[PDB]
């Protein structure tokens, strides 16, 4: 289930070209075309629907470079 | 206290602002000796710009100013109204009331950075030729950070070199200027090192933006010991922005892609500064090599 | 408009009226006309140079509300917490207007290159016998859009000020006057000089107006850029009696409230003048006037 | 007329001595009447009386003395 949120908001927030149904869990989402300001909206989205707040050493690109990459760091806090 | 402090009493007088002085003959001086130096350094082919202190509000928003540092904005505002209501306005200032209520956005904001206008100007122009675009920029700027220190002002002078390309174009220039702006301050007898550093992105966001552009080395700082060697000050910036105000103002390289562009900024109050803080207020007794290179 | 021609060598758009790029071309005659203004100040002049804003405080105590409150530009910001700015910005890109939310700072941008050096002789004591002179530049702001070139939101302007008694001031008003002239000429430029009034605002402005033209207060140099029948003010002399020495309890040599006046000297105009009469070929300026400005 | 100018003119003219020692004949100027007072006192003028004076009747000619003001009012 959390998959498929985190999906829901890279489709609300993540200003992507391709359909996140068109995106697997370990891709490269920059390269898909995630940009600097998306992935920052992004991020907020997840900090929304999940009612959670990162701390600063996983504020970064790392943290966002996949789906699996932003479930696993979810998860991990 | 502050070891720049006692530089006030020679450099500047009190306009009843902290961050905001009149500038003395002795200070400015010095300010245009820096510029004529920097001057000297111009690469051939670079397009020379003067902009006012002034630039247009909907241009700033399109560059994403908001997003990034809306606490540091000045927004120019000023009384739109009708005769009627403005003397009502002035009558409540001298009734011990405030007549800025009266107050209505203009469509300027003052200048943040210098480069801002210059990329709807290149822009205009249509495809980059091969090789981009160069250009020379200067502003007074402002940013709304009053402080009682030398070193950080709320109007001061920035000058710039922009270069506007491909990746390649922009990395090497800003490679070029990084190594040229070094011997410069040594030039000057400048105490530095140069490091790399982010912007002051406002907010839980802002913390991203800073934590990726350092971790991607957009930015270098090359910084002076002024108020200690602990906390030393940023006097000129080397910037990368990649493709996003290529991509905010539609800029095309010669190869049809969105162009990247990067900037060199010299803080020209900070330099003025350093140099008063590292060589003393009587310039006959600056350095020979130094008053040498500065045509004194 | 006659000098619209002159834009295409001399600024590039900034999406504002009135508020444009410099080209290199334009700002060599600018800094040039600078020098030449220089090298004719007066012996014992202070010189100061103030940024682009200055002190709310310090402006309404000047009275600048009194006679031009429509010309005034105020900085304001986003002076809320982190979550009333981003509540601003997010206004903002939900198609709202974010500006609500702004709310005035200490600082105006600076009408007039003279206003922050009154403070600054006050607080030295009573004047000097002879009084205190000064020269002053400030990049100037004035709200009144327009797309004539010589009619500009934010220029430059030079000035030299005279703090003193009322004869100091008389005596540097008809030094000033000659040498306004003299420097016009030089630069090749046609000219009238005829007494004027600032635009003072509403009906109270009117009497003010009338008062100073009156008075002979204030003189013009006109330039015929346009028209010759609307000529454009390059240059000024502002005689102000002792308004300024009483606002700011400055004190000449004899213990009576200062006289002040001033010579101005408008950048942005008198090199917009320059281009308009001799044109944008440096090269084919006459040979009196590239050696006046050191070509 | 002088019924409502005395009081007018200690309202907004500013001056060191008060209204009620001014001889109706004498310079307001000189007893210490700015251009800004006078013009406060101009528009206190209209708003006791309901008139407004023409550009040509407004400047400091007609606010030189208390007699002055009065006889600028019938006119
Ligand atoms: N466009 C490229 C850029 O903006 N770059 S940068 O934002 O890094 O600032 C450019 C330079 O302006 C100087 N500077 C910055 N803020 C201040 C201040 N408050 N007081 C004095 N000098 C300052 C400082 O020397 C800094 O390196
Ligand atoms: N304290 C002395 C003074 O302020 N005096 S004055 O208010 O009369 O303007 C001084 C000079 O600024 C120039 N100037 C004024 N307004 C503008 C404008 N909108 N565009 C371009 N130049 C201008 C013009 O040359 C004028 O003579
Ligand atoms: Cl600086
Ligand atoms: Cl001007
Ligand atoms: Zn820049």
């Amino acid at each position: 289930h959390m998959n498929a949120t985190i999906r829901e908001i890279l489709a609300k927030f993540g200003q992507l070209p391709t359909p996140v149904d068109t995106i697997a869990d370990e891709a490269d989402l920059y390269a898909a075309g995630l940009s600097s300001f998306a992935s920052v909206q992004l991020m907020l989205g997840i900090e929304e629907a999940f009612d959670i707040e990162f701390p600063d050493n996983l504020l970064n690109r790392k943290s966002f470079a996949s789906i699996k990459a932003i479930e696993d760091t979810v998860k991990l806090i | 206290a502050d070891p720049l402090d006692h530089l006030a009493d020679k450099l500047f007088h009190s306009m009843g602002s902290d961050g905001v002085y009149a500038r003395t003959a002795l200070y400015e001086s010095i300010v245009e000796r820096l510029a004529a130096l920097i001057t000297s350094h111009r690469e051939a082919g670079t397009e020379a710009l003067r902009f006012p202190p002034v630039m247009s509000r909907a241009q700033l928003e399109k560059s994403g100013y908001l997003k990034s540092f809306p606490n540091l904005l000045g927004c120019v505002c000023g009384l739109h109204g009708t005769e009627r209501e403005i003397n009502a306005a002035v009558s409540r200032f001298d009734a011990g009331g405030d007549w800025t209520t009266s107050l209505s956005p203009a469509d300027l904001v003052l200048s943040p950075a210098a480069c801002y206008p210059v990329y709807p100007i290149a822009a205009s122009r249509g495809p980059l030729p091969k090789g981009g675009l160069r250009f020379d920029v200067a502003a007074d700027c402002f940013r709304r950070e009053p402080s009682k220190h030398l070193d950080r002002l709320q109007s001061f002078r920035m000058r710039e070199y922009v270069c506007i390309g491909t990746p390649d174009d922009v990395s090497d220039f800003r490679e070029r200027w990084m190594v040229r702006a070094q011997a410069i301050a040594r030039d000057l007898g400048l105490t530095f090192r140069v490091d790399y550093a982010s912007d002051p992105f406002f907010g839980r966001a802002g913390k991203m933006l800073a934590n990726n552009q350092r971790d991607q080395q957009l930015k270098f700082e090359l910084l002076i010991p002024l108020r200690s060697e602990e906390q030393p000050t940023a006097c000129m910036s080397f910037n990368y922005h990649r493709e996003h105000f290529g991509t905010t103002w539609g800029i095309q390289d010669a190869n049809g892609e969105p162009a990247h562009t990067g900037c060199v900024a010299f803080g020209m109050d900070r330099l003025a500064v350093a140099m008063f803080h590292t060589h003393g207020t009587d310039l006959s007794a600056w350095p020979a090599k130094v008053r040498d290179i500065l045509g004194l």
